[PDB]
């Protein structure tokens, strides 16, 4: 019982530092989203 | 004559780049600025430095810069016009007293014209 409400709750915490990472990632991204993007045209998806 | 009392600013406005901005228009505005070059191209950019919100209107010309597509200073409307901008003259020659007589030609023009440009509040 107490084995077990330690381990979800440590690996949550190990899931929060996953989280830090695609936080850094979506940093990279919001770098690689800048406002002055040129339009072109889609003929085919 | 003036030759030095200019290039001592050419050290600043003109070595460095700000002015040479591309001339396009702005087309939807999202409150994300559409804007389309004279090159027939497309993109989005946002305010600037000194760029008010408020300045930035729909069919409007909207310099960008060259390299980083970017609003710096807008500009005023309507560039395509150019035969009309020489129909505006000043000073003319005729006088108001140089028609011949009095008649009621003359009175019935300066009531619908002249009175309210002069006389607003009549």
């Amino acid at each position: 019982i107490r084995i077990f409400r330690s381990e979800l709750q440590r690996l949550s915490h190990e899931n929060n530092v996953m989280l830090e990472k695609i936080k850094d990632n979506k940093e990279k991204i919001k770098n690689n989203r800048q406002l002055p993007y040129l339009v072109a045209n889609v003929v085919e998806v | 004559a003036p030759s030095h009392l200019w290039d001592i600013m050419g050290d600043r406005q003109r070595l460095g780049e700000e002015h040479p901005l591309q001339v396009a228009r702005c087309t939807k505005i999202i409150k994300k600025y559409v804007i389309n070059l004279k090159q027939i191209a497309k993109f989005v950019v946002g305010l600037g430095e000194r760029v008010s919100p408020t300045d930035i209107e729909e069919g409007m010309r909207v310099g960008v810069d060259r390299s980083k597509y970017n609003i710096e200073l807008p500009l005023p409307p309507r560039i395509d016009p150019s035969v009309t901008m020489m129909t505006v003259e000043e000073k003319p020659d005729v006088t108001y007293s140089d028609v011949g007589g009095c008649k009621d030609q003359i009175e019935k023009l300066r009531e619908v014209v002249e009175l309210p440009l002069l006389s607003p509040e009549r």
